[PDB]
């Protein structure tokens, strides 16, 4: 069977650099070819989109090592990249590669809200708060209801690199029922990383 | 060149069987290759098998050669691919292609969910908000089942401050949220609204950001 070996699994590169990713074959590929072999590149949600066919993506190799070279890399080009090879008996992919973007520290652009009047009214109380456009991937985030931490009731999502800038964002939200919220009143949403510790804070 | 529309997505009953379909348009209908991928969330692509609409031959991945079976409806332009004895483990998008010498298709993807729990709407709760330069909005979409689910800012006007972020499941129900950055002289001047789609429970709900 045909047997793809894609590498490295994970790529970080900075923006106007080349980078180039490498799968090996078990099933040689002549020039004239039972096979063939295509690359792929696909964007969280999306289907995989064929590419090379002065370009940006260029391939190279015969045989059994073929080579995706991105030059020069530019922020929409996060993605994950598969290659593909192409036989009558059968089809298959590679593991994927996935490309990261190496950008510049960012800090959070961070957002509180609180429950709205509707879910007041169902009798539950969720309060949101987003850490938006912020650089690198990994950022830890607490907060403290009327000064007391709460560990209890989080909900945490990051999002994909961004297309545009290279920063991520995260979305946490803190659900407590109706009842519980009336009792305090001081809520803060605080983000690490001068350590500047950013808080956004909403009374009552 | 052809364009290619997939079935909606499903949900399903473990153990049952479901046929998604790839509806074709465009030329030479009969001269694409016809396959079809598996991808479970956060994985690789998987290659199910093909069809070859001229001659008819078929050629399946051996890991479904129990489970799956491509047709193609020459008469109405369409591609199917049925799936057997349905488990968690074929929880995934699936994706239809053709393709020739000239040229490759996708289709945009099938969510398929094997699962015993029962569908539930979400609950939509506006996110309403300092004067600064620019104001960030937020819409809360709550407790529903199965994904996926739409969220649109001004039914597609707005997208260039969007942050739509990951759902995520607990005990049976998915929660996510999305949020809008827009520059504070727009809003409340401009209307903004949350659109919300969720086609397993066959609901759109619009809500309009209102400052308290
Ligand atoms: C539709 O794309 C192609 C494919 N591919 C693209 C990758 N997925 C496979 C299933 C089909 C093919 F398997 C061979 C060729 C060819 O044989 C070819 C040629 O010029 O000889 C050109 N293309 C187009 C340029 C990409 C081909
Ligand atoms: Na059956
Ligand atoms: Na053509
Ligand atoms: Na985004």
């Amino acid at each position: 069977d045909i047997v793809l070996t894609q590498s490295p699994a994970s790529l970080a590169v900075s923006l106007g650099q080349r980078a180039t990713i490498s799968c090996r074959t078990s099933e040689t590929i002549d020039s004239y070819g039972n096979s063939f072999m295509h690359w792929y590149q696909q964007k969280p949600g999306q289907p995989p989109k064929l590419l090379i066919y002065p370009a940006r993506f260029s391939g190279s190799g015969s045989r059994t090592d073929f080579t995706l070279t991105i030059n020069p890399v530019e922020a929409d080009d996060v993605a994950t990249y598969y290659c593909q090879q192409t036989n009558e008996v059968m089809y298959t992919f590679g593991g994927g590669t996935k490309l990261e973007i190496k950008r510049a520290d960012a800090a959070p652009t961070v957002s509180i809200f609180p429950p709205s009047s509707e879910q007041l009214t169902s009798g539950g109380a969720s309060v949101v708060c987003f850490l938006n456009n912020f650089y690198p991937k990994d950022i830890n985030v607490k907060w403290k209801i009327d000064g007391s931490e709460r560990q209890n009731g989080v909900l945490n999502s990051w999002t994909d690199q961004d297309s545009k800038d290279s920063t991520y964002s995260m979305s946490s939200t803190l659900t407590l029922t109706k009842d519980e919220y009336e009792r305090h009143n001081s809520y803060t949403c605080e983000a690490t990383h001068s350590t500047s510790p950013i808080v956004k804070s909403f009374n009552r | 060149e052809i364009q290619l529309q997939q079935s909606g997505p499903e949900l399903v009953k473990p153990g049952t069987s479901v046929k998604v379909s790839c509806k074709a348009s465009g030329y030479a209908l009969t001269s694409y290759t016809m396959y079809w991928v598996k991808q479970s969330h956060g994985k690789s692509l998987e290659w199910i098998g093909y069809i070859d609409p001229y001659n008819g031959g078929t050629s399946y991945n051996q890991k479904f050669k129990g489970k799956a079976t491509l047709t193609v409806d020459k008469s109405s332009s369409t591609a199917y691919m049925h799936l057997n004895s349905l488990t968690s483990e074929d929880s995934a998008v699936y994706y239809c292609a053709g393709w020739n010498r000239y040229d490759e298709d996708w289709g945009q993807g099938t969510t398929l969910t094997v699962s015993s729990a029962k569908t539930t709407p979400p609950s939509v709760y506006p996110l309403a908000p300092q004067t600064n330069s620019m104001v960030t909005l937020g819409c809360l979409v709550k407790g529903y089942f199965p994904e996926p689910v739409t969220v649109t800012w001004n039914s597609g006007s707005l997208s260039s401050g969007v942050h739509t972020f990951p759902a995520v499941l607990q005990s049976d129900l998915y929660t996510l949220s999305s949020s809008v950055t827009v520059p504070s002289s727009t809003w409340p001047s401009e209307t903004v609204t949350c659109n919300v789609a969720h086609p397993a429970s066959s609901t759109k709900v619009d809500k309009k950001i209102v400052p308290r």
